[PDB]
């Protein structure tokens, strides 16, 4: 009578618990299941901030080898442009040395003849006024 | 007839020294882009060797 | 009987709202586990995105200094084709110095003392007609 509705509400309690007792235990597994998660996307972050670091520093480093070969593309055409200007000197001197040669071609034998004729005939001369002094 | 072959002479010599002249600015400038080129070889060596004593 | 009966009454009571707000934790805990598990696949999903922009930036690294040694080579090539211009430069030098020193040599007419036999020649002409004079 009310010894079976004592029964009934003992029950009652029974299954109350169990349903108190299975969401406790939900509650506290999901408890963990989100720490473990934070610590998770904490490793994450850092991991993202350390390659972020990374990438900026390879990014400097790109520019500084893509400026180099601009440097050093300028490097190769001055170095060019002294070789034509080293070819131009060697055919200048070449050129020289030709108007060099033409200007030694320039010489006279025949000067030293008149040098000889000239020269007994003024002491030839020199004779005559020895005689001639001598009266 | 020699005075010919000697402006001929001072042409072409006022030539090469006009080149000679050309020549020390073209070095000029090859000293100009090898300070470049180590100013640019020592930033490299220098991050890396900023990133390598961090990591110690 | 009369007071057990009140004592179930309360803990049903109590059990229940117990229970109700056990549910009610469970669904927002299961909501904001759902929220991290997006977060973290879009971590996991930028970290793959990184690592391969890492490798290509590698790779862009690797082809630079390649490059760099190929105008290196070059440079190289042209200083080694200066250097023998230089000497090639030094040798006509000195042979030009030797033509114009041979020139000097030549160019030193002073043959052309011609003239002073003739003047010579002159006065002592005049010198022999003046003392035909006396």
């Amino acid at each position: 009578d009310s010894k079976q509705h004592i029964e009934v509400l003992k029950e009652s309690l029974t299954a109350k618990e169990q349903r108190a007792a299975i969401l406790q235990t939900e509650v506290d597994a999901l408890r963990l299941r989100l720490e473990e998660k934070e610590t998770m996307l904490n490793k994450k972050t850092k991991q993202i901030q350390d390659m972020a670091e990374e990438k900026g520093t390879q990014a400097g480093e790109i520019h500084d080898l893509k400026d180099m070969l601009d440097v050093k593309e300028r490097k190769v055409n001055v170095l060019q442009k002294k070789i034509e200007n080293l070819q131009e000197q060697l055919r200048d001197k070449e050129k020289q040395m030709s108007s060099l040669k033409e200007r030694v071609k320039s010489l006279q034998a025949d000067t030293t003849n008149t040098d000889t004729a000239l020269t007994t005939l003024e002491e030839a001369l020199a004779d005559k006024e020895r005689t001639i002094e001598r009266l | 007839i020699l005075q010919d072959i000697d402006r001929e002479l001072d042409l072409v010599e006022r030539e090469s020294a006009k080149l000679r002249k050309k020549q020390a600015e073209l070095d000029e400038e090859e000293k100009e882009i090898d300070a470049k080129l180590r100013y640019l070889e020592m930033g490299i060596n220098r991050r890396k060797e900023a990133l390598l004593k961090e990591r110690e």
